[PDB]
Order: C-alpha cells, then sequence, then structure tokens
C-alpha cells in the first residue's frame, strides 16, 4: 500500500519543527515573557506555524504525503518541543 | 531567644482573617501570640548586641555582638533555633524542617 | 562587610577560568582529530565500496 | 544502560564542582517548595524564593531540551 | 542649625533657638511629609516642633526611661500622655527595643511534610527587661 | 479496544501516584503560602518610637 518514502518528508517536518521552536521561546526571553503567558504565546504560535506548514509545504493535502495528518503534525512530537521551547526560553530570559 | 507564631498547631491561622477585615489595634481586638523559647551558653561577656540590615531582607540576620575585650562576632540566625531537638530525635524526623538544625 | 550566607551574587574572586577554558580546548581538539577517522574508516569499511 | 550512566554522571559531578555555592538565574516559570529543596542546594538561606536557581539546575533543563540542537547540528541514529 | 551639604565644603546655612530655650534630652523624627520633631527635654519636657518645608489618623509615640516605659499620643499638633508602665522602687529597666520594620518576603515558615505555622507578625511591639532585686530575677 | 486505553491510562496513573506524589505535587497548604495576604493591621496608625 505506503512506501518507505513517509521517511524523507517526516524528516523535513521534523526539521521545520525543531527549528521552529528555538526561535520561539528565545524571542519570548527576549522580550521577558512571564510564566503563563509563555506557555499560552507558544500554543498559538506553533500552531499557528503548523497551520501555515500544512497550506504551504503541503499543499492543502495532509494525506497523500503522511497516513494520519492530524495526528503526525499536531499531536506527535509534541512534548519533545515544548522542552526545546522552555529550553530557550531559560536562555533567553537570563540576557 | 523566644519565637512567635501566631498558633502552634501545624497548619492554622486562628486569626489574622486577611480578606477584607480592616484590624482596629486601639481597640483592642488584635490576634495574642503564641510562643517557644530556649536557652544558650556563650563563653565571653557581650557588650552589646545588633542585627544586620539588606535592601530586600532575605538572607539570615546575622546576630552581631561586640565584646568586652573589643573584638566583634556575629552568628547567624540559624544557629539560635527554637523548636530545637538534641539531634538524638531531629534523625528520621520527616516533619521538622528543610535542613532542620 | 560581612556575608551570613556566603557570598553568591559574586561569583568569586579566586575563579579557576584557565581550567575550564582547558577542558574546551581539550574537547575541541580530540573531536577534531577524531572525526576523519571514523568519517573515513567506517563510511568507506561498512560499504566496502 | 551504560550509555546513560557515564556521562550524565560526569557530567553532574563536574558542575557540583566547578559551580557550587552560586545564584545562576531566576526562572520565568513559579515550582514548588521541593523544588527549591532539589535547585538551591548551593545556598543555605530559608526564604530566598523558588524561582532563584542554582548552576545545576541549568543542566536540569539542558538535559531534556537539547534534542532539538543536536537535530540541527546535524546528527543521526 | 541647618546645614546644606554639597560636594565641596559644606555650608552652615542657618542658625537659630528652639521656642524654649532648655537643655535637650534626645530628638524623634516624627512623620517624613509633615516635618515634625518631638523633642525631649531634660527635666522632661516634650515639644512638638515643625522646622519648615525642608527648603483619624493618629499618631503614637513611645519614651522609655530606666523607671519605665511611657507612650504618648500626637493629636492637634499637642503631645498626651496616654499610659504608663512604672517599676517599683527595687527595680529597674535594663534593655529596651523595638520591632524595626522589615521587608515581608515569607509568611510563614513551612515545615517537612509541607505544613506551614504562619510567623506572628505584628507591627506595633516592643521588648524590654525588668532586673529586680529582692528576689535576683530577670523580667522579659 | 478500551482495554488499551485502560491499560495506557494505569499506566499514567501509576508514575504520577507512586513517583511524582511524594512531594512535587501541589494541593498541600505549604504550596498556596506565596498567594496569600498580609491583612494590614492598623491602616490609620503610625507608631513612631525611639
Ligand atoms: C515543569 C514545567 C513547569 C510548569 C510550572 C507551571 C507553570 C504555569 C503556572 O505558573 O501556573 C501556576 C503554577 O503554580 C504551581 O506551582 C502549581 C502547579 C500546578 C500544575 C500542577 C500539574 C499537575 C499556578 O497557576 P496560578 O494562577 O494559581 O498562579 C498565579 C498566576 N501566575 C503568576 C502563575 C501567572
Amino acid at each position: 500500500n505506503a512506501t518507505a518514502n513517509v521517511v524523507d518528508n517526516k524528516k523535513r517536518l521534523l526539521f521545520v519543527q525543531d527549528s521552529s521552536a528555538l526561535v520561539l521561546g528565545l524571542v519570548a526571553g527576549f522580550l521577558q515573557i512571564e510564566s503563563v503567558h509563555g506557555f499560552i504565546w507558544f500554543l498559538i504560535l506553533y500552531n499557528l506555524i503548523n497551520v501555515i506548514y500544512i497550506v504551504w509545504i503541503c499543499q492543502l493535502q495532509p494525506g497523500k504525503f503522511y497516513q494520519s495528518p492530524l495526528h503526525d503534525i499536531f499531536f506527535e512530537s509534541f512534548f519533545r518541543e515544548i522542552t526545546g521551547f522552555v529550553m530557550a526560553w531559560t536562555f533567553g530570559y537570563a540576557l | 531567644v523566644v519565637e512567635l507564631y501566631e498558633s502552634l498547631t501545624p497548619d492554622e491561622r486562628l486569626s489574622n482573617s486577611s480578606d477584607n477585615f480592616s484590624y482596629d489595634p486601639l481597640t483592642g481586638h488584635i490576634n495574642k501570640p503564641q510562643f517557644q523559647t530556649k536557652q544558650f551558653i556563650f563563653p565571653e561577656i557581650i557588650k552589646t548586641m545588633s542585627i544586620s540590615k539588606t535592601t530586600d531582607d532575605i538572607t539570615t540576620k546575622a546576630i552581631v555582638m561586640e565584646l568586652e575585650n573589643g573584638q566583634i562576632t556575629y552568628i547567624p540566625k540559624l544557629l539560635l533555633n527554637a523548636r530545637g531537638k538534641p539531634a538524638e530525635e531531629m534523625a528520621k524526623d520527616k516533619k521538622k524542617e528543610f535542613m532542620a538544625t | 562587610r560581612i556575608t551570613p550566607s556566603g557570598q553568591f551574587d559574586l561569583m568569586s574572586p579566586t575563579f579557576e577560568k584557565g581550567k575550564l577554558l582547558i577542558t574546551i580546548f581539550v574537547l575541541l581538539v580530540i573531536t577534531y582529530f577524531i572525526r576523519p577517522s571514523v568519517s573515513n574508516k567506517k563510511l568507506k569499511s561498512q560499504w566496502l565500496i | 544502560n551504560m550509555a546513560s550512566f557515564i556521562p550524565q554522571t560526569i557530567i553532574m559531578w563536574w558542575v557540583n564542582h566547578f559551580f557550587a555555592g552560586f545564584i545562576l538565574m531566576q526562572l520565568p516559570f513559579p515550582l514548588t517548595a521541593k523544588f527549591k529543596e532539589m535547585l538551591q542546594t548551593g545556598i543555605i538561606c530559608q526564604d530566598l524564593d523558588v524561582r532563584w536557581v542554582s548552576s545545576i539546575s541549568w543542566y536540569f533543563i539542558s538535559v531534556l531540551g537539547l534534542n532539538p540542537v543536536y537535530n540541527l547540528i546535524g546528527l543521526n541514529d | 542649625l541647618t546645614i546644606e551639604v554639597t560636594k565641596d565644603q559644606p555650608i552652615i546655612k542657618s542658625r537659630s533657638p528652639l521656642s524654649e530655650r532648655k537643655t535637650v534630652d534626645s530628638v524623634i523624627r516624627l512623620n517624613e511629609h509633615d516635618h515634625q520633631y518631638l523633642i525631649k527635654f531634660e527635666d522632661k519636657d516634650h515639644l512638638l516642633f515643625k522646622l519648615n518645608p525642608g527648603k483619624s489618623s493618629h499618631i503614637f509615640v513611645t519614651e522609655h526611661d530606666t523607671n519605665g516605659i511611657y507612650g504618648y499620643i500626637i493629636e492637634n499638633d499637642t503631645v498626651k500622655q496616654t499610659w504608663k508602665k512604672a517599676v517599683n522602687s527595687k527595680e529597674k529597666m535594663v534593655a529596651y527595643s523595638k520591632r524595626e520594620t522589615t521587608n515581608l518576603n515569607t509568611l510563614g515558615i513551612t515545615l517537612g511534610d509541607k505544613s506551614v505555622l504562619y510567623k506572628y507578625l505584628y507591627p506595633n511591639l516592643a521588648a524590654y527587661l525588668i532586673a529586680n532585686e529582692e528576689h535576683h530575677t530577670i523580667t522579659f | 479496544m478500551f482495554m488499551y486505553i485502560v491499560f495506557q491510562g494505569v499506566l499514567m496513573y501509576i508514575g504520577y501516584r507512586k513517583l511524582n506524589s511524594m512531594g512535587l505535587i501541589p494541593n498541600a497548604k505549604g504550596d498556596w503560602l506565596p498567594w496569600e495576604r498580609i491583612a494590614h493591621y492598623n491602616n490609620g496608625l503610625q507608631w513612631f518610637s525611639d
């Protein structure tokens, strides 16, 4: 049914998400965002970047490039990206 | 050394209702204290005493003493601990404190 | 001047900066020297070209 | 797990040796008091805060959050 | 005297007497913004003093002697005796101290098992020692 | 299929009960202490002294 080409585009998504969780947080630490506003800010901007990724790079068809796309873009690698955001936010708040 | 607490039961505000009460001290309605006291022995005659100050009073108060010799020595308030125990009853006493002296 | 709780705001007058820079430089050079060996040996031996 | 056990213990050893009895920063989020017990080992105060941390806290976060940096600099399994 | 402190050598800009020319025992600074002072003359006479701009809201004062602790109330720019705690013929007060104002960082000391004792914080307190002969005792 | 959900819930709840509930969770009274008030004792008085 499916081939072993999902790994490549999955890796591209992972690179995009990783590179969009260490400039968020750093920006938050530059603005001296406080405890809960920071988390709400991160959730809003991170899901916005996921949506614009679904629109722009993926051509409005999450299927045909991932299987179960709502599971794979949004919920997968979410607790591996809140923590990188926390690291960058702590690094930014201390400068 | 005597230390003053609102109530000695481990979780109680017997008084000090803080929401909207607007206490009136001149009537005498205020809450009254409870206290715990201890005594210590020092070698040398202490001529006078003071307590140190900082910008925000976070660090320990460092009771500072001028002796009869003129030498000046301080001891932190952590050493002068009321509610202390003889270090036999401090072992595996979960209720005590963090780093109970 | 007295410091009842120790001096934690100002770091130290006896900080060992040179040992820390020596550790960083040792790690940097050992990585830079071990990288060609692992790269060439394992990548060219695992595919048996 | 030797891969887990060797380097994290070595780094804890190095951090507790070189960086002790300091206040490094304040975290942006309020922890609970047992984290004041865990994180402020350097200092012997009693009411400083929970939000003010010694140097070891910077390791306790950097262990969890370094995966994206390792991915970006270029590494593979 | 009123003195102008400058980076250079200061200047004594004013000298003048008080209203009553008696020997001065002590001076207490009253509220900062009203620029008041309570002056205790030997012979134990109290004068309220309002110097210059520096160019019910009761106010309470407390004086102590070797004979006891006295207390006063300042109302309508006049001083009034309010109570007295005087020692006996053979007692003599030796040490006295006031509660210094302190920034409040934590409201209670916390125990292991995370219970909190809620330390007593009431601002208007004073402590003193009475030394008694004829029983050889020290009272706090 | 709900057996998998319930079992994974038990595996999610064992960690909460056994290890995070030792001292690292609120609903203790010693955790809401930094969000309590002072009661503003005098509110009309000064009390200067020596
Ligand atoms: C390990 C990651 C770091 C997570 C720390 C939580 C950060 C969110 C946070 O600050 O919420 C705090 C954490 O107060 C507490 O410390 C209680 C924790 C409540 C969550 C427990 C989860 C089981 C509680 O909400 P709050 O409204 O009662 O506090 C006052 C408002 N605030 C100043 C916080 C804006």
